[PDB]
């Protein structure tokens, strides 16, 4: 079980830095992760579209990039070398890490029951 | 002032929260820990050891 | 495919007379429910000259046109397969009907033209998935899946044209076409309608869709100059604005 701990000072970069760990955590390491969500944890819509993007596409190529994109080729090369595929050029091991990631993550989101609300989700 | 009212166990007051920050989320909901003799609670990325005597009071 | 007999005036006449009636009924009515293509299916049966078929009540939406200039039912032409014990309700496979062997003739006319068309329908309710199938019966024209957000920007179309695509130096000038030669791209576009408007009323996104399909090329921004479009062609999917 994973939650996001928020605060007033829990910005943009914080919470992109946590979904790049679970992912790094979910993916690279072949192990199952609840992602326990609320309302009450998000500040702002670009949480729910990042989060959007991800269960849309089973990840976000937004979060990855640069030196930490390489820093994820590492990993997914060595836990695919670890789980006995071989895998060389960057775009399959990255399709290998969606496929890890859409069948180890799972997202969970709760929400009271503000029909206003719902609609505006 | 919240880390000294958890330290030493002193009765805190707020006036405004309004603009509430999620910080006392753990400390309101009593997400103790009890790991030895020890009573902590995890603020942010820091934890924090609880007194029995530290209350909190929020007002507006 | 029939050098020995090619079609003659009055077989011309008759073929083309009913595809025109066909065509204005899809082309006209393509954007409404089935009660108002039927009302424009009586409408034009009322007004019209053209020969018709004597159907009591199924209306000529329902029926296509025939190489041999006759009225022929959809449903002829709707197979009945049989799919896999282990492949029931698999995301590849497509049950042909009615809705959709219609769609993937309407999808093949629009494509062999490579016009661009947008699939506007409710959640689900078969979008997505016969638009691929209609892709991938046709075997010179991949596909990419672009998911638009409500924070769709140019630079992602940017981003898929150098993933996918490469630029050229050709006599008439500089040319985007894909990497695989002799290939169709088509983007198609998820939800081609949800990246939001600016304060101007203004998706930067359907701009620049729009200034490239009727240009025919669009603007790389490092070196300002035109870039002309080839083997490139767009396919888009939304549901209803309201
Ligand atoms: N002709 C068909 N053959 C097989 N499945 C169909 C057919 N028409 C509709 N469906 C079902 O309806 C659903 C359509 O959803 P989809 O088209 O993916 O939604 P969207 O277009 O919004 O992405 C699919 O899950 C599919 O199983």
């Amino acid at each position: 079980v994973y939650q996001i701990k928020v605060h007033r000072k829990y910005t943009g970069e914080d919470f992109d830095e946590d979904l790049r760990t679970v992912l790094r955590r979910s993916g690279c390491k072949n192990e199952k992760i609840a992602f326990i969500m609320d309302e009450s944890n998000v500040l702002d819509s670009g949480f729910l579209e990042r989060m959007n993007t991800l269960l849309a596409n089973g990840e976000v190529p937004g979060l990855f990039e640069g030196d930490e994109y390489a820093t994820l080729m590492t990993q997914c090369k060595e836990g695919a070398q670890k789980e006995g595929l071989m895998l060389d050029s960057h775009e399959e091991l990255y399709k290998w890490f969606t496929s890890q990631v859409i069948r180890n993550l799972h997202v969970v989101f709760t929400m009271n029951p503000s029909s206003e609300g719902l609609k505006d989700r | 002032n919240l880390e000294s009212a958890l330290r030493f166990g002193n009765p805190l007051l707020v006036q405004d929260v309004e603009s509430y920050d999620p910080v006392l989320n753990p400390v309101l909901n009593r997400e103790v820990r009890r790991t030895g003799g020890r009573v902590l609670i995890t603020l942010g990325d820091q934890d924090i050891d609880l007194s029995p005597s530290f209350v909190i009071f929020l007002s507006t | 495919n029939h050098p020995d007999f090619p079609m003659q005036i009055e077989q011309l006449e008759r073929y083309i007379q009913r595809y025109l009636v066909y065509a204005i009924l899809w082309s006209l009515s393509g954007d409404s429910r089935l009660k108002m293509r039927a009302e424009l299916g009586e409408y034009i049966r009322r007004i019209t000259t053209v020969p018709l078929p004597t159907a009591p009540n199924i209306p000529i939406i329902d029926y296509e046109v025939s190489i041999s200039g006759e009225w022929s039912p959809w449903q002829a032409k709707v197979p009945q397969i049989e799919v896999e014990t282990h492949k029931v309700a698999a995301p590849d496979v497509v049950v042909p009907t009615l809705d959709t062997v219609r769609h993937e003739a309407l999808l093949y006319t629009w494509l062999a033209e490579h016009k661009p068309l947008v699939l506007c329908g409710p959640p689900g309710s078969g979008k997505t998935m016969t638009l691929f199938s209609a892709l991938r019966a046709l075997p010179d024209m991949e596909v990419v899946g672009l998911n638009f957000s409500s924070a769709t920007t140019p630079e992602l179309l940017l981003k898929t044209f150098d993933h996918y695509c490469e630029y050229r130096r050709t006599p008439n000038g500089v040319v985007l076409a894909p990497v695989q030669l002799g290939k169709w791209l088509v983007l198609f576009c998820d939800e081609i309608n949800l990246p939001d408007m600016d304060k101007y009323g203004t998706q930067r996104v359907i701009s620049f869709i729009r200034q490239m399909v009727e240009h025919g090329g669009f603007y790389r921004t490092s070196d300002q100059t035109w870039v002309k479009l080839e083997r490139i062609q767009f396919v888009g999917a939304c549901n209803p604005p309201t």
